């Protein structure tokens, strides 16, 4: 509803319908050609990228602003992984700031990339690009995995057929054990 | 409020708390020997003394207002009356009162008219008749900064 | 007649809603010495979850039998030793055991 | 404590003697403030400023990258492939030394065509208006100026040039100047360090008016001194003071 | 429409924020009824003296001398205790002391007390002061109520809280002269741009032009409609909180010179609104209703005065600093800064040649000080 002046949503945060969409689509598609979309939910990541638009096109306004305060004012349910899709998608934002000259030398950060998002969508290719020469994988796997998929000890040791029958009897519930069974049971 | 000032008021009332019930005698036994009030004139400046008698007299009659024994409530309404009869001070002040507080004092008189008080009750008709009350909403000034 | 018993909820955007997937389950994790007692357990009954079930009150036979399998994947020799080793049946000093680790909780929710 | 009693500030209506006010003139004492210029907000300012330039220089640069990109991927030729190639070895060495060149010449001359609107709203959230942030990248953020306090041999100098002058431009005296300064310290500090004008030697035609004014506007014993001064021009503080004190 | 409902008596809500709704008229007038008053005219006292007292004890309840010839002695100033207040056991003395000592460590002799004398005569300027016309002399019992104002923005919001002047008000008169006697600077504020006829005397200023202005006290909106040119904002005020359910209730309208400060309800120490000129806006804190005496100010005429000038600092020239600004200039090349302030002798010889034309091109607007009350 951030098209029309409403009553409860202030004229501040009523943004054009157009560019915001159209900048919502950019990031989308840079979503889905850094493998972000690929194997999660594909609504967060649109809720996200529509959320750094709205905070892109006036940064100064909605820089408190939050994501649950923006699910809110919206009257949208907050999907979970919504978070941590735009905790993603800011982080690879700073890979492409890193790439980019004036604001690798800004030292920008996850808060102040935002102001800038749109001119990293303006070259987005070669800075994609520069970022793969220098693959988008679950946190949990690229913490150095060092030992990948390590090779099991084979072990066919068969015997002629068994083993013995201590096994059979220490498997085998006793007296005992049958009657606590049965009181306990009882 | 005042913190000197309350603790002075405090201990002269914890005095009169052993001091007899509500004759005088005992008042002008202290008012004699130990003399309560010292800190009136000495060397101080026009509004510190001015600020010190007005949060006195503000606090000694919001200290009249809840109800305690005779000993107390004699003990606090005429310190308040000998702080205004020694009034050598210039300015105007007068003691700071509540609305219900009159309605209060109204009965009291209503109960010293059948009780022997006789001493308490010239002295509160005196103070009366002196034009000392000044009453407001609230024993001091109130504002939304908090 | 409902007199202001409820309020209204200004929830159901018709616009869209989205999926959850995850409703109830919401377990509760375990510790260092309700692990110890838990391999007690299985070294005193064996892999009947029933009897695992009724003796624990307070955990679920569900998160037992998930307890049990993720122990089987991941620490297989401890559930071997626990095998190897055996224990009667102890029903009072089980439930004096069960009051002490209830105290050990309402310590921990203290803490 | 709040002063938004009626309206909290949800849905403020704008009514017709609000817009007439905003749309008049009258702009009484509130967008006239001035706050003082802090650290982090001088380094935001020379950290805009060379990101802006750098910018606007690469954008073209870049824009025509992207064109040799196009026609690489769009034209078959390979005898053009090479001169393609060169070409875009020359932009990238062009890039390369553009982002040599040291963090001296990057931050403009004195007087330069900037988008001040655009860099305050982007870095300063609006914060900073843009002629005030003209203004203190045009004369207080500037490698240029000589931050050097007056060496007692300024004062003089200035003073001649402006009777020589006619003490009508700021600007023109400081030029004449010379000391590469801007022309709002040198005045200031000129002012600062000048005897006033010395209008009369206390006539009581402003005595009379200074009692009148003590005997209006005057509370117990403290005097409002800058009261006085407000309506006796050519006078001094402490002079005043010392004065008007005594008889 | 009538009062809300409610006893005299300002039963607390808040612990020692505020009291409930009341009203102020019945309050003054139970006030006056609990008691008979007439006392001041300061008629004590500049011989038979033992017989008059005699027979009001007669009237009085005890009707004997037993006792109240004893108090009277009792009751002296020649037992009471100049003399340095030390030599005996005390407690606030420490502290007077320690404060004897701080005050001879840095204040000089008297002084440095700003603040303080501006309150002593502020304070006196209302002790005993008659009225020049014998039918102005206000009438034993008169409602007088302390109200403090917040307008400004510019001042400590860290030191407590403290932006602008309190004053004093009579109950029979009316709110329209309070809304006259409060000093807005807004009121002296005047718009326009004079950057090519700087010499021309700036005309109908604001507070003539802009004659829209209306109190708010407990959802009751006072319009002032004493002048033909008056607007009425309360309108749209209205139609935003009706169009739509926030949760507030339909509130009346009145005319500011139709109801005086009697016929309102009030809550001491609430905050109440005093809009005008379209976005000045005034916190109004009513915060003691007190009746009148002898010792305060006797004269209708005056009796709203002022009774807490709270300080401001003037905005110097940035030229010269040494004169109060008066001009205010935008988008001034010759100006040092964007919000700059000019004199008149250093706005004339800087922004203008020897002949007085236009050097430059510039925005300028008469620059009214804060400062110009006081």
């Amino acid at each position: 509803k951030l098209f029309q002046a409403s009553p409860s949503v202030p004229a501040k945060y009523v943004e054009d319908k157009e560019k915001m969409l159209s900048r919502t689509m950019q990031l989308v598609e840079l979503a889905n050609e850094t493998w972000l979309v690929t194997g999660r939910h594909p609504l967060p990541v649109i809720t996200a990228a529509t959320f750094l638009a709205w905070q892109s096109l006036q940064p100064a306004d909605r820089l408190s602003c939050s994501l649950a305060r923006f699910c809110k004012l919206a009257n949208v349910d907050l999907p979970y992984p919504a978070s941590s899709r735009l905790q993603e998608l800011l982080a690879v934002l700073l890979r492409m700031a890193e790439q980019l000259a004036w604001l690798r030398v800004l030292r920008l950060d996850k808060r102040s990339v935002v102001k800038h998002i749109g001119d990293l969508l303006q070259h987005r290719q070669s800075l994609v690009r520069s970022a793969f020469r220098d693959l988008l994988l679950p946190p949990c796997m690229l913490k150095s995995p060092k030992r990948i998929c390590p090779v099991p000890p084979v072990s066919t040791v068969t015997g002629d057929e068994n083993i013995s029958d201590s096994e059979i009897e220490q498997y085998l519930r006793t007296p005992q054990e049958v009657r606590d069974f049965q009181r306990a049971q009882a | 409020t005042p913190p000197g000032l309350q603790t002075d008021c405090e201990a002269l009332l914890s005095r009169f708390q052993e001091t007899d019930s509500v004759r005088f005698e005992d008042f002008t036994e202290l008012w004699r020997n130990m003399k309560f009030g010292t800190i009136f004139c000495g060397r101080m400046r026009n509004l510190e003394k001015n600020m010190f008698t007005k949060e006195a007299l503000a606090l000694a009659w919001r200290y009249f207002l809840p109800p305690y024994t005779f000993q107390i409530r004699v003990g606090a309404l005429y310190l308040l009356y000998g702080l205004y009869n020694t009034q050598l001070c210039q300015p105007k002040q007068k003691i700071r009162v509540a609305l219900k507080d009159w309605d209060e004092v109204l009965k009291f008189q209503q109960d010293l008219v059948n009780a022997q008080h006789f001493d308490a009750a010239y002295i509160f008709r005196k103070l009366r008749l002196d034009r000392a009350f000044h009453f407001t909403a609230m024993p001091k000034l109130l504002s939304y900064r908090m | 007649c409902v007199v202001e018993e409820n309020d209204p909820i200004f929830e159901r955007g018709s616009t869209t809603t989205y999926s959850s997937f995850r409703k109830n389950y919401y377990s509760k994790p375990w510790s260092n010495k309700e692990t110890d007692m838990f391999f007690l357990a299985i070294s005193m009954v064996g892999t009947d979850f029933s009897m695992i079930g009724q003796l624990f009150p307070h955990r679920a036979r569900i998160e037992i039998k998930n307890k049990f399998k993720r122990e089987e994947k991941t620490n297989g020799w401890r559930i071997d030793k626990a095998f190897q080793e055996k224990r009667p049946f102890d029903f009072d000093f089980f439930a004096h055991l069960l009051q002490k680790v209830l105290a050990e909780e309402e310590k921990r929710k203290q803490k | 404590p709040y002063f938004k009693d009626k309206v909290t500030g949800v849905g403020p209506p704008a009514n017709e003697d609000t817009r007439e006010k905003a749309a008049q003139g009258i702009k009484a004492f509130e967008e006239l403030l001035v706050t003082k210029w802090k650290n982090w907000e001088k380094a935001l300012l020379r950290k805009s400023v060379v990101s802006d330039r750098l910018q606007r220089l690469l954008q073209p640069k870049l824009l025509k990258l992207e064109y040799l990109h196009q026609k690489q991927s769009k034209v078959s030729s390979e005898l053009e492939r090479q001169a393609l190639e060169k070409q875009g070895r020359e932009a990238e060495k062009e890039i390369q030394d553009i982002n040599q060149l040291p963090e001296e010449a990057l931050l403009g001359n004195r007087l330069d065509s900037h988008d001040w609107e655009k860099i305050s709203n982007i870095n300063f959230e609006g914060s900073r208006s843009a002629e005030e942030i003209r203004k203190f990248w045009q004369n207080s953020e500037h490698p240029s100026i000589n931050k050097q306090e007056w060496s007692r041999e300024e004062e003089e100098r200035l003073q001649a040039i402006a009777a020589a002058h006619g003490h009508l431009e700021w600007q023109k005296i400081a030029e004449e100047l010379g000391t590469s300064r801007s022309a709002f310290q040198c005045l200031q500090k000129f002012q600062q360090h000048n005897k006033a004008l010395k209008r009369k030697e206390w006539t009581e035609e402003e005595d009379r008016m200074l009692t009148q004014l003590v005997q209006e506007m005057r509370v117990g014993s403290h005097i409002p001194y800058r009261r006085i001064v407000y309506y006796m021009e050519g006078r001094d503080s402490m002079q005043l003071i010392y004065r008007w004190t005594k008889s | 429409v009538s009062g809300s409902g409610g006893c005299n008596f300002p039963e607390y809500e808040l612990p020692e924020l505020n009291t409930r709704a009341f009203h102020v008229g019945a309050f003054g007038e139970l006030w006056r009824g609990r008691l008979r008053g007439a006392g001041d005219l300061s008629l004590r006292e500049p011989a038979a003296d033992s017989d008059r007292e005699d027979a009001a004890v007669a009237r009085d309840l005890d009707c004997s001398l037993e006792a109240a010839a004893e108090l009277r002695a009792v009751c002296g100033l020649d037992k009471l205790k100049e003399v340095i207040p030390e030599n005996t056991d005390l407690v606030t003395l420490g502290v007077r002391k320690r404060f004897l000592e701080h005050r001879e460590e840095t204040i000089t002799i008297d002084r440095a007390c700003r603040q303080e004398t501006f309150v002593y005569e502020m304070e006196s300027h209302a002790i005993g002061k008659k009225p020049e016309n014998s039918a102005d002399m206000i009438e034993e019992g008169e409602l007088i109520l302390s109200v403090n104002i917040l307008y400004p923005v510019i001042f400590h919001k860290h030191k407590e809280h403290k932006p602008y002047q309190t004053m004093l008000v009579l109950g029979s008169q009316k709110l329209t002269q309070l809304r006259d006697s409060i000093r807005c600077v807004s009121d002296l504020q005047i718009g326009g741009e004079f950057s090519n006829t700087p010499d021309q005397a700036p005309e109908h200023i604001s507070k003539d032009l802009y004659k829209s202005a209306f109190f708010y006290f407990e959802g009751t909106f006072y319009n002032d409609k004493r002048y033909p040119e008056c607007r009425d904002l309360s309108r749209t005020i209205i139609e935003w909180s009706e169009s739509h359910d926030r949760g507030y209730g339909k509130f009346q309208t009145a005319r500011m010179e139709d109801f005086t400060f009697n016929d309102l309800c009030i809550k001491l120490g609430f905050p109440y609104l005093y809009c005008h000129q379209g976005d000045c806006e005034h916190v109004i804190v009513i915060t003691d209703i007190r009746l009148v005496h002898h010792d305060d100010c006797l004269d209708r005429t005056l009796y709203p005065l002022l009774i807490k000038k709270h300080w401001l600092w003037t905005r110097k020239c940035f030229v010269c600093k040494m004169y109060t600004a008066r001009w205010v200039t935008n988008n001034d090349s010759f100006a040092p800064e964007d919000p700059c302030f000019f004199c008149d002798v250093c706005f004339r010889m800087l922004h203008y040649d020897s002949e007085g034309n236009k050097l430059g091109e510039f925005l300028a607007y008469p620059y009214v000080d804060p400062g110009t009350f006081n």
